[PDB]
């Protein structure tokens, strides 16, 4: 699930990236990612 | 040949139900009223699911 | 001076572009509560279907529906998806017909079938209506079909995507970008021998605005039946049959949204193309030869 | 809304503004759209003075003729709200054909062939409602008139009299009507289309007919340059002077129609 | 004509195309009849 994770309340703690978020999503150093781009009415959805 | 007449019939008919105390429960929530317009009035459709 | 006092009341007043509606919304607020009925852009019209039309619809929220002006006295107005005149269109699959002939076909349909085939689409018994939110499945259908807007889940909590089946998608679009892409609804009539034949029909989306740069480039595409057009025109002396296309304004939307989806229904699975944020802007029909 | 009223010249009766409370829904078309107006220029009756002036010209009028909405009367003042395009509004079907729900809907002149009943008339003021008919039966009123207009010369044979008299009678949706026999100047540009069509057209299939784009112009040859100046101006004029009273400019779509047929839900177009 | 003029006495006023719509949107073409006394009147039959 996603709206449970944008919902509960996140840490703040630093993250490295290798050059860029969006490129990210290329060579998948993250595996089984979501992505937003604007308002999302989904987390609101209950 | 013979011939077998079948038909049903239509018996309007009070029926008595009995339930015991508390049998099932019904859980309700607070209406909520959606809106539709028309120049004629505003139809609001209410609903308790 | 009175006279002018009061008119300065009234302008103090206008705090927002209107503040009129939201007038309305917050006393028809007071009159219950919560209106579900305040933020809506979006202006529906509610259907009443005859139960055996309970499919796709039913499962799907977002697609397009139509109405029959079928001739036929008694039933006339039957409402007909998008989905539905993939049967009639020679443009979609044979068996893409027959699959989602046993979807709707079950025992309730079969005479949509020869009525839309034998009593040909003139393109005046179809007409545009919308798209689908709110799908209420219960004793008689009532599919809330919007006329203007995109469509959503109540309280704006999921915009409906539009559906639109693949073998009609494909051999109309337009060009590959992503500002503004548009749907207009394209019929397109090839002549035989004996009748319209069971003739096309088209999803098509462009870029194009303009009505008269839209059609001269189904010019490109639709020689085809230009050919059979004129063959007919010139075969007939006397008979006459209707031009040789027709083309209306459909919709809107953003155009960054492009994905083709599938469906998985009664009777296997349907790939479609899932227009997300379509705005339903209902058109007129330009007819064209 | 935006809002208009309607002074009452004349003095109503009491009786007949609960007539014109039956009217609630009903479309009301207006000469110019201003907040002021007398009561003689709602409705079309300024159109419907002249009896040489025919079909064509009440449609002329009725093209420029604002269409507005009654909102409610109220004693010597009537209130019109001026509907605003992407916003569905319940007009009356006072229209002799029911609607159904997705037809778009055309605003045409009054018809009084066989159906001919007046109005909600009061003080020798009838306002006359001009029937908002769908747009594919509006089409249908169209083809008729002209060619009965068409066949108006050949009256002395029987053969185009009967011709002319199954042909009247337009038959549409849970209702028929009757319409009347005569538009002269519609069909003079009609024949003047077909006519010089057949002639003007020869010397320009055969030089389009080398180089072609949809290679149709093989089939199409099938079928004083001052003068050729004054043909072609004369083909394309009757073309948009046709077409100015072929092309309806639609202005309702009935998102639903009211049970007992008098009311319909309609988003509001043109 | 003579089995119809014996009991009957209607076929269709319809075309084929309606007569699909009484076929599978069942019309109710018999209307209720002028003269009813003792509710609604039934019947079915089985060949023996």
């Amino acid at each position: 699930n996603w709206t449970a994770t944008e919902l509960l309340p996140k840490l703040d703690v630093p993250i490295d990236l290798l050059t860029h978020i969006k490129l990210s999503v290329g060579e998948e150093m993250f595996n089984n990612f979501r992505l937003y781009y604007g308002d999302d009415p989904e987390r609101y959805n209950l | 040949f013979a011939l077998t007449v079948v038909r049903t019939d239509t018996f309007e008919t009070d029926t008595l139900l009995y339930s015991t105390k508390a049998s099932t429960a019904v859980i309700i929530n607070t209406p909520i009223v959606t809106k539709e317009d028309r120049d004629i009035n505003t139809v609001f459709h209410v609903s308790q699911n | 001076s009175f006279g002018p006092m009061k008119r300065e009341v009234m302008e103090f007043d206008p705090e927002d572009p209107y503040k009129v509606s939201k007038m309305r919304k917050l006393e028809r607020s007071i009159a219950k509560g919560y209106v579900y009925g305040a933020d809506h852009q979006a202006i529906t019209a509610r259907f009443f279907v005859r139960e055996s039309l309970g499919e796709v619809e039913q499962k799907n929220l977002g697609v397009l529906m139509f109405r029959l002006d079928t001739g036929i006295e008694m039933p006339s107005t039957v409402l007909v998806s998008l989905f539905f005149l993939s049967m009639v269109a020679e443009n979609v699959s044979a068996a893409t017909k027959n699959t989602l002939a046993a979807i709707y076909g079950r025992e309730g349909e079969a005479i949509r079938t020869w009525l839309r085939d034998g009593a040909w689409r003139l393109h005046r018994v179809v007409h545009p209506l919308g798209c689908t939110n709110s799908i209420t499945p219960g004793a008689t259908c009532l599919i809330t079909c919007s006329m203007r807007g995109h469509s959503y889940n109540m309280l704006k909590t999921e915009i409906y995507p539009l559906l639109v089946p693949k073998e009609i998608y494909l051999d109309l679009d337009g060009e590959s970008t992503d500002e503004i892409r548009f749907v207009y609804f394209v019929i397109t009539y090839d002549y035989n021998s004996d009748r319209q034949g069971r003739p096309s029909a088209f999803v098509v989306v462009s870029r194009i605005t303009h009505r008269h740069t839209l059609i001269n480039v189904l010019r490109y595409r639709f020689r085809v039946s230009r050919f059979h057009f004129l063959n007919n025109s010139i075969s007939g002396y006397g008979p006459s049959t209707g031009c040789l296309g027709t083309l209306q304004r459909l919709g809107w939307f953003c155009s960054r949204d492009s994905r083709s989806g599938i469906v998985a229904s009664r009777a296997g699975q349907l790939s479609v193309v899932k227009l997300e944020k379509f705005y339903v802007d209902v058109g007129p029909l330009v007819e064209f030869a | 809304e935006t809002t208009v009223l309607v002074t009452f010249e004349q003095r109503l009766t009491t009786g007949d503004v609960g007539k014109l409370s039956r009217l609630i829904g009903a479309v009301i078309p207006i000469p110019y759209r201003h907040h002021l107006l007398g009561s003689s220029q709602v409705g079309l009756d300024a159109v419907v003075k002249d009896k040489t002036r025919d079909y064509s010209r009440m449609r002329a009028r009725m093209r420029e003729m604002t269409l507005t909405i009654m909102r409610r009367v109220e004693g010597n003042q009537m209130i019109l709200g001026v509907p605003t395009h992407g916003q569905c509004y319940t007009i009356r079907n006072t229209g002799p054909v029911s609607w159904e729900k997705g037809d778009v809907l055309t605003t045409l002149p009054p018809v009084f062939s066989g159906e001919v009943t007046g109005l909600v008339s009061v003080s020798d003021w009838d306002l006359v409602l001009p029937w908002i008919v769908p747009m594919a039966l509006a089409t249908e009123i169209n083809q008729r008139m002209m060619m009965l207009a068409l066949l108006s010369l050949d009256r002395s044979h029987e053969e185009v009299r009967a011709a002319t008299a199954q042909l009247r009678v337009v038959r549409y949706r849970d209702a028929t009507l009757t319409l009347p026999e005569i538009m002269r100047n519609v069909c003079i540009s009609l024949s003047m289309i077909a006519n010089l069509s057949s002639e003007v057209t020869l010397a320009y299939v055969r030089k389009l007919a080398l180089e072609d784009s949809n290679m149709l112009l093989m089939k199409c040859q099938e079928i004083t340059p001052t003068e050729e100046l004054n043909k072609l101006t004369a083909l394309f004029v009757m073309i948009r002077q046709i077409t100015d009273v072929i092309s309806e400019q639609p202005a309702f779509l009935v998102c639903d129609v009211s049970p007992d047929d008098k009311s319909a839900l309609c988003i509001y177009k043109g | 004509a003579w089995v119809r003029q014996a009991t009957g006495a209607r076929r269709t006023e319809v075309l084929d195309s309606e007569a699909i719509s009484i076929l599978t949107f069942g019309r109710k073409t018999d209307k209720g009849g002028p003269a009813l006394l003792h509710g609604q009147r039934a019947t079915c039959e089985v060949i023996l």
